[PDB]
């Protein structure tokens, strides 16, 4: 079986850097082209470079050379992407992909990705507000300045699912986070119903629960 | 100094060249293989190095070199019946031994050595893999490019065994130490053999043989399925 | 650098209809172009290869074509499973370079959305800071303009727009707006208007409030 295992999610500071990791399982490491994609958040894949681990041969597409630098550790079957003087726009999930040599260096094998995000920022768990109601009602939580991602949120921890739409988080100009989650519910139902958003945020080890009730 | 085994090729190097050139204009999709490259990597692997020291490493440099498209369905690896196996890859245009790809086109009946101390090209002798040493150019060539080509094969992978031999199948053999142990088993279902009745009029059933049933062992163990067919008329196959 | 362009962004189609998608190279890449398929928080995942092969298990719908510069990328019957963005990319000579991609969506019955505003609440306003948002629930087709109007006066620049994956079961889309000011900057002018503008709208909808009521 063969297996691209990505090292986890990585956090830095502007102008430092980091080495990333894709350990090779289930075919011989040495034989085949080893490249890999950058996917900035919610854009298009852009090819990086490549390493042939045999004999150690690189190359990188213009955008990226003197930012990437691949090696290869023959005994671990690890191939590593360190990426210098890091920026914001380094911010993205990082691929490493096997080329099927009998596919023309087509990308058959896929990592998982690791994401690295580039941010003056400190961890920072967030502030949760409601978005109080005011014959369908529509109301929510607003889960504002978080560092890093990702964020979690249930409603009546995972009884309610049904109309709930929680929104893909937007960078603010901090270097922070945010996003709403809302549920669209009966309005004849606003007396009799509690309705509870439960935010987690692993990375700052900060849960809460919410209640949000109709504004007096 | 002295070696067992005949010499390099006469006029290799031309020869490596032309195929590259001749390979790669057959080819369209292959045009952007620099042929110069190609030659370099190859002539580094081995040459000013001591013939019976040479390791896969060695090779890596031209490994990389000339990938190419070949379905995995499309395989056909062969043992000791090498005129039938192309023959067949003649005919069936869309079938592949690895002699039909780059790095096997290149070094087709080809023998190639150095001397450790010098940049000469060995014409006179090269090792001898059973009488002199078996890590040598030409050996550690094949066994490094076969086992990338066996670890490509999927679903049923065919290979033409010679059925005239006193061992149909050889364990010793580069499909037997090599190609057989790179079949992925997530990828392959069957290894069908094809015993060719090449010599002599043979009758009997090649399939019971006790290599062929050693093979089928050898492949139970890694979890693949074994098949056998015996192919009487060598000759009239070609036809059908 | 060879350049991959893929001229639509997005298109729309219906279960068990034919799609294709194009690409073109800026130079000739021979045979030598293949197609990932990618869906959310997923990597991408080899189609097709070296312009019309397909791996073994690869499903006989999936067809590519074309040669020097210029391919087609065709899905002969859509299937659910097939809702995704699809890339072309040149293996030819490296860098192996992608095409932008193309999001392939769900055509349905055209859905107005339904839209609500929420005031920053006190315990935001407490902390120093105010958020304003406008929710378009439940529409289709994905387009819509969403505007904010301050005391007569249109903003620009401090709202930022988020959307939901189209959804599974409905087809629909969501989408919020937020207007994020500072609690002072909030504080000096009384109403907030969203005004929405999309396909299901014969003209604009506009939510709105007055601050502290």
């Amino acid at each position: 079986q063969v297996q691209l295992v990505q090292s986890g999610a990585e956090v830095a500071k502007p102008g430092t850097s980091v080495k990333l990791s894709c350990k090779a399982s289930g075919y011989t490491f040495t034989d085949y082209w080893m490249q890999w994609v950058k996917q900035r958040p919610g854009q298009g894949l852009e090819w990086i470079g490549t390493i042939y681990p045999g004999d150690g041969d690189t190359g990188y597409a213009q955008k990226f050379q003197g930012k990437a630098t691949l090696t290869a550790d023959k005994s671990s079957k690890t191939v590593y992407m360190h990426l210098s003087s890091l920026a914001s726009e380094d911010s993205a999930v990082y691929y490493c992909a096997r080329g099927d040599y009998y596919g023309s260096n087509s990308l058959d094998y896929w990592g998982q990705g690791t994401s690295v995000t580039v941010s003056s920022a400190s961890t920072k768990g967030p502030s949760v507000f409601p978005l109080a109601p005011s014959g369908t009602a529509a109301l929510g939580c607003l889960v504002k300045d978080y560092f890093p991602e990702p964020v979690t949120v249930s409603w009546n921890s995972g009884a309610l699912t049904s109309g709930v739409h929680t929104f893909p988080a937007v960078l603010q100009s901090s270097g922070l986070y945010s996003l709403s989650s809302v549920v669209t519910v009966p309005s004849s139902s606003l007396g009799t119903q509690t309705y509870i958003c439960n935010v987690n945020h692993k990375p700052s080890n900060t849960k809460v629960d919410k209640k949000v009730e109709p504004k007096s | 100094q002295q070696w067992s085994g005949p010499g390099t090729t006469k006029r290799f190097p031309e020869t490596v060249l032309a195929r590259c050139v001749k390979y790669t204009e057959i080819h369209p999709e292959m045009r952007h293989v620099d042929c110069q490259s190609v030659w370099d990597a190859f002539k580094g692997a081995f040459i000013s190095k001591h013939p019976c020291d040479i390791t896969e490493e060695d090779y890596q440099p031209l490994m990389k070199l000339g990938t190419q498209t070949v379905p995995c369905n499309k395989i056909l690896l062969w043992s000791r019946i090498k005129d039938l196996a192309h023959q067949f890859t003649q005919v069936q245009r869309d079938m592949f031994t690895l002699e039909d790809t780059l790095l096997g086109y290149l070094a087709d009946d080809l023998t190639w050595c150095g001397e450790f101390a010098t940049s000469k090209i060995n014409y006179q002798s090269c090792p001898d893999w059973r009488k002199d040493c078996s890590n040598n150019p030409v050996s550690v060539f094949w066994k490094t490019v076969s086992r990338r080509f066996a670890e490509a094969a999927c679903d049923v992978v065919h290979v033409m065994l010679d059925g005239s031999r006193s061992k149909i199948f050889d364990k010793d053999s580069t499909f037997g130490s090599v190609e057989v142990h790179n079949l992925q088993p997530e990828k392959v279902q069957t290894l069908e053999a094809w015993v060719i009745h090449g010599g002599r009029e043979d009758s009997r059933d090649l399939c019971q043989d006790p290599t062929i049933k050693e093979l089928e062992s050898i492949i139970s163990k890694r979890n693949i399925q074994f098949s056998c067919k015996n192919i009487y008329r060598p000759d009239k196959f070609l036809q059908c | 650098d060879i350049v991959m362009t893929q001229s639509h962004l997005s298109m729309s189609t219906s279960l068990g209809d034919p799609v294709s998608i194009t690409c073109k190279a800026s130079q000739d890449v021979s045979t030598v172009v293949a197609w990932y398929q990618q869906k959310p928080g997923q990597s991408p995942r080899r189609l097709i290869y070296s312009a019309s092969y397909r791996y073994i298990g690869v499903p006989d719908r999936f067809t590519g074509s074309g040669a020097g510069t210029d391919f087609t990328f065709t899905i002969s019957s859509v299937q659910a499973e097939d809702l995704a963005v699809y890339y072309c990319q040149q293996h030819y000579s490296p860098p192996y370079t992608f095409g932008g991609g193309t999001k392939l969506e769900i055509k349905r019955t055209v859905a107005a959305p339904s839209v609500f505003i929420f005031p920053p609440s006190d315990e935001q306003l407490k902390s120093g800071t105010a958020s304003v948002v406008c929710l378009l629930n439940n529409f289709y087709p994905r387009e819509a303009k969403v505007q904010w109007k301050v005391d007569n006066a249109l903003q620009s620049g401090n709202s930022q727009e988020s959307v939901t994956e189209q959804d599974s079961k409905d087809s629909t889309y969501s989408l919020s707006s937020t207007l994020t000011l500072s609690k002072a900057d909030y504080e000096k002018h009384k109403v907030y208007a969203c005004e929405v503008t999309h396909q299901g709208l014969s003209s604009p909808v506009t939510k709105s409030f007055n601050r502290g009521e």
